[PDB]
Protein backbone atom coordinates (compact mmCIF):
# COMPACT_ATOMS: atom_id res chain seq x y z
CA UNK A 1 0.00 0.00 0.00
CA UNK A 2 1.06 3.57 0.58
CA UNK A 3 2.84 4.84 3.88
CA UNK A 4 1.59 6.33 6.74
CA UNK A 5 1.53 10.35 6.71
CA UNK A 6 3.39 12.13 9.29
CA UNK A 7 1.95 15.50 10.60
CA UNK A 8 4.32 18.18 11.65
CA UNK A 9 5.00 20.56 14.33
CA UNK A 10 5.60 24.32 13.51
CA UNK A 11 8.07 26.43 15.07
CA UNK A 12 6.60 29.82 16.82
CA UNK A 13 8.93 32.51 17.40
CA UNK B 1 -34.67 21.28 12.26
CA UNK B 2 -32.23 23.57 10.47
CA UNK B 3 -31.26 25.94 12.82
CA UNK B 4 -30.74 23.32 15.79
CA UNK B 5 -27.36 22.57 16.65
CA UNK B 6 -26.51 18.77 18.07
CA UNK B 7 -23.29 19.35 19.71
CA UNK B 8 -22.06 22.75 20.55
CA UNK B 9 -21.20 24.59 23.78
CA UNK B 10 -22.81 28.23 24.63
CA UNK B 11 -19.24 29.66 23.77
CA UNK B 12 -19.22 27.96 20.00
CA UNK B 13 -22.53 29.68 19.57
CA UNK B 14 -22.13 32.93 20.71
CA UNK B 15 -18.95 32.61 18.20
CA UNK B 16 -20.91 31.38 15.38
CA UNK B 17 -23.59 33.88 15.87
CA UNK B 18 -20.88 36.84 15.80
CA UNK B 19 -19.22 35.35 12.84
CA UNK B 20 -22.14 33.91 11.02
CA UNK B 21 -24.83 35.38 12.33
CA UNK B 22 -26.22 39.38 12.31
CA UNK B 23 -28.39 41.11 14.42
CA UNK B 24 -31.89 39.10 14.88
CA UNK B 25 -29.94 35.50 14.82
CA UNK B 26 -30.81 33.13 16.98
CA UNK B 27 -30.27 28.95 17.03
CA UNK B 28 -31.25 26.33 19.23
CA UNK B 29 -29.09 23.73 20.89
CA UNK B 30 -29.26 20.80 24.40
CA UNK B 31 -28.07 22.84 27.40
CA UNK B 32 -24.79 22.01 28.41
CA UNK B 33 -25.08 23.77 31.82
CA UNK B 34 -27.92 21.26 32.75
CA UNK B 35 -28.62 18.03 29.99
CA UNK B 36 -30.84 17.81 28.61
CA UNK B 37 -32.85 20.79 28.67
CA UNK B 38 -32.15 23.11 25.43
CA UNK B 39 -31.21 26.74 25.17
CA UNK B 40 -32.12 29.45 22.45
CA UNK B 41 -29.02 31.63 21.49
CA UNK B 42 -29.80 34.74 19.95
CA UNK B 43 -28.02 38.00 18.75
CA UNK B 44 -29.59 41.01 19.57
CA UNK B 45 -27.29 44.45 19.29
CA UNK B 46 -24.23 42.88 18.69
CA UNK B 47 -24.18 40.82 21.38
CA UNK B 48 -25.29 37.29 22.63
CA UNK B 49 -27.97 36.44 24.83
CA UNK B 50 -29.10 32.65 26.31
CA UNK B 51 -32.53 31.46 27.07
CA UNK B 52 -33.19 28.38 29.39
CA UNK B 53 -35.58 25.67 27.81
CA UNK B 54 -37.39 23.56 29.87
CA UNK B 55 -38.28 19.68 28.97
CA UNK B 56 -40.33 17.81 31.79
CA UNK B 57 -40.65 14.78 29.53
CA UNK B 58 -44.21 16.09 28.66
CA UNK B 59 -43.58 19.85 27.34
CA UNK B 60 -41.28 22.21 26.44
CA UNK B 61 -41.70 26.16 27.66
CA UNK B 62 -39.50 28.84 28.92
CA UNK B 63 -39.50 27.69 32.02
CA UNK B 64 -43.30 30.19 31.86
CA UNK B 65 -45.15 30.99 29.52
CA UNK B 66 -47.12 28.41 26.65
CA UNK B 67 -46.25 24.76 26.62
CA UNK B 68 -45.18 23.06 23.34
CA UNK B 69 -45.32 19.38 22.99
CA UNK B 70 -41.80 19.39 20.81
CA UNK B 71 -38.72 22.10 20.57
CA UNK B 72 -39.53 23.00 16.66
CA UNK B 73 -43.06 24.06 17.89
CA UNK B 74 -41.76 26.39 21.04
CA UNK B 75 -38.98 27.86 18.64
CA UNK B 76 -41.67 28.11 15.85
CA UNK B 77 -44.06 30.11 17.92
CA UNK B 78 -41.35 32.35 19.64
CA UNK B 79 -40.53 33.13 15.75
CA UNK B 80 -43.80 34.02 14.99
CA UNK B 81 -45.36 36.08 17.74
CA UNK B 82 -42.73 38.41 18.15
CA UNK B 83 -43.27 40.40 21.50
CA UNK B 84 -44.44 37.62 23.32
CA UNK B 85 -40.58 36.57 24.84
CA UNK B 86 -39.43 39.62 27.11
CA UNK B 87 -36.66 40.67 29.85
CA UNK B 88 -38.19 41.41 32.93
CA UNK B 89 -36.74 45.43 32.03
CA UNK B 90 -39.18 45.56 29.13
CA UNK B 91 -36.55 45.09 26.14
CA UNK B 92 -38.27 42.05 23.81
CA UNK B 93 -36.00 39.86 21.84
CA UNK B 94 -36.85 39.20 18.36
CA UNK B 95 -36.24 35.53 16.72
CA UNK B 96 -35.87 36.40 12.98
CA UNK B 97 -33.08 34.89 11.85
CA UNK B 98 -32.18 31.05 11.80
CA UNK B 99 -28.85 30.03 11.70
CA UNK B 100 -28.24 26.93 10.18
CA UNK B 101 -26.25 24.17 11.14
CA UNK B 102 -23.43 24.15 8.44
CA UNK B 103 -19.88 23.21 7.31
CA UNK B 104 -16.72 25.16 9.14
CA UNK B 105 -15.92 26.86 6.00
CA UNK B 106 -17.62 27.13 2.73
CA UNK B 107 -14.37 27.65 0.97
CA UNK B 108 -13.40 24.97 -1.76
CA UNK B 109 -9.75 23.78 -0.65
CA UNK B 110 -12.40 22.42 2.32
CA UNK B 111 -12.56 18.73 1.32
CA UNK B 112 -14.32 17.88 4.57
CA UNK B 113 -13.95 14.04 5.15
CA UNK B 114 -10.58 13.33 3.45
CA UNK B 115 -7.71 11.08 4.97
CA UNK B 116 -4.34 12.01 5.12
CA UNK B 117 -3.37 9.44 2.31
CA UNK B 118 -6.26 10.30 -0.03
CA UNK B 119 -4.80 14.35 0.35
CA UNK B 120 -1.57 13.08 -0.29
CA UNK B 121 -2.92 11.21 -3.50
CA UNK B 122 -4.59 14.12 -4.71
CA UNK B 123 -1.50 16.37 -3.58
CA UNK B 124 0.78 14.21 -5.96
CA UNK B 125 -1.26 13.35 -9.26
CA UNK B 126 -2.94 17.26 -8.88
CA UNK B 127 -1.18 19.32 -6.47
CA UNK B 128 1.83 21.85 -7.09
CA UNK B 129 4.57 23.76 -5.27
CA UNK B 130 2.08 25.47 -2.95
CA UNK B 131 -1.37 23.67 -3.47
CA UNK B 132 -3.00 22.78 0.11
CA UNK B 133 -6.08 21.89 1.64
CA UNK B 134 -7.65 21.51 4.86
CA UNK B 135 -9.46 18.40 5.65
CA UNK B 136 -10.84 16.90 9.28
CA UNK B 137 -8.98 15.29 11.27
CA UNK B 138 -9.38 11.11 11.98
CA UNK B 139 -7.37 10.96 14.92
CA UNK B 140 -8.52 13.84 16.58
CA UNK B 141 -12.15 14.16 15.99
CA UNK B 142 -13.45 17.98 16.04
CA UNK B 143 -10.02 18.97 14.83
CA UNK B 144 -8.75 19.89 11.08
CA UNK B 145 -5.34 19.54 9.42
CA UNK B 146 -3.64 21.35 6.57
CA UNK B 147 -2.14 19.54 3.68
CA UNK B 148 0.25 21.26 1.47
CA UNK B 149 2.38 20.35 -0.86
CA UNK B 150 6.33 21.54 -0.65
CA UNK B 151 8.14 20.21 -3.51
CA UNK B 152 8.96 16.43 -3.28
CA UNK B 153 6.59 16.18 -0.90
CA UNK B 154 3.47 16.37 1.31
CA UNK B 155 2.95 18.25 4.95
CA UNK B 156 -0.16 17.40 7.15
CA UNK B 157 -0.29 20.21 9.79
CA UNK B 158 -2.83 19.67 12.51
CA UNK B 159 -4.98 22.62 12.86
CA UNK B 160 -6.89 22.48 16.69
CA UNK B 161 -10.39 23.79 17.19
CA UNK B 162 -11.23 24.57 21.04
CA UNK B 163 -14.17 26.50 20.79
CA UNK B 164 -14.92 27.73 17.30
CA UNK B 165 -10.83 28.93 17.37
CA UNK B 166 -8.32 27.32 15.17
CA UNK B 167 -4.33 27.47 15.75
CA UNK B 168 -1.83 25.06 14.28
CA UNK B 169 -0.66 24.22 17.48
CA UNK B 170 0.01 27.61 18.87
CA UNK B 171 0.59 30.96 17.78
CA UNK B 172 -2.74 32.88 17.38
CA UNK B 173 -6.08 31.80 17.18
CA UNK B 174 -8.68 32.96 14.45
CA UNK B 175 -12.47 33.38 14.72
CA UNK B 176 -12.20 30.97 11.27
CA UNK B 177 -10.70 28.74 8.86
CA UNK B 178 -10.59 31.17 6.32
CA UNK B 179 -8.73 34.06 8.21
CA UNK B 180 -6.01 31.45 9.48
CA UNK B 181 -5.52 30.14 5.99
CA UNK B 182 -4.93 34.22 4.60
CA UNK B 183 -2.72 34.91 7.91
CA UNK B 184 -0.47 32.17 6.49
CA UNK B 185 -0.60 32.58 3.05
CA UNK B 186 0.38 36.27 4.05
CA UNK B 187 2.57 34.90 6.81
CA UNK B 188 4.34 31.33 5.36
CA UNK B 189 4.77 28.95 8.56
CA UNK B 190 8.55 27.09 9.20
CA UNK B 191 7.96 23.01 10.50
CA UNK B 192 10.29 22.35 13.19
CA UNK B 193 12.99 20.38 10.74
CA UNK B 194 13.43 23.74 8.82
CA UNK B 195 10.53 23.15 5.64
CA UNK B 196 9.22 26.17 4.96
CA UNK B 197 5.42 25.83 4.25
CA UNK B 198 4.10 28.28 1.65
CA UNK B 199 0.35 28.77 0.67
CA UNK B 200 0.57 29.71 -2.77
CA UNK B 201 -2.87 27.94 -4.73
CA UNK B 202 -5.90 26.27 -2.48
CA UNK B 203 -6.88 23.02 -4.09
CA UNK B 204 -9.99 23.17 -4.67
CA UNK B 205 -12.64 20.17 -4.12
CA UNK B 206 -14.27 19.56 -7.51
CA UNK C 1 -22.41 33.51 28.12
CA UNK C 2 -25.15 35.91 29.16
CA UNK C 3 -28.18 33.97 30.18
CA UNK C 4 -31.88 36.02 29.96
CA UNK C 5 -34.52 35.35 32.33
CA UNK C 6 -38.07 35.41 30.26
CA UNK C 7 -41.04 37.37 32.40
CA UNK C 8 -44.51 35.82 32.31
CA UNK C 9 -45.29 37.60 35.83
Amino acid sequence: ASPEPIYATIDFD
Amino acid sequence: RRWFHPNITGVEAENLLLTRGVDGSFLARPSKSNPGDFTLSVRRNGAVTHIKIQNTGDYYDLYGGEKFATLAELVQYYMEHHGQLKEKNGDVIELKYPLNCADPTSERWFHGHLSGKEAEKLLTEKGKHGSFLVRESQSHPGDFVLSVRTGSKVTHVMIRCQELKYDVGGGERFDSLTDLVEHYKKNPMVETLGTVLQLKQPLNTT
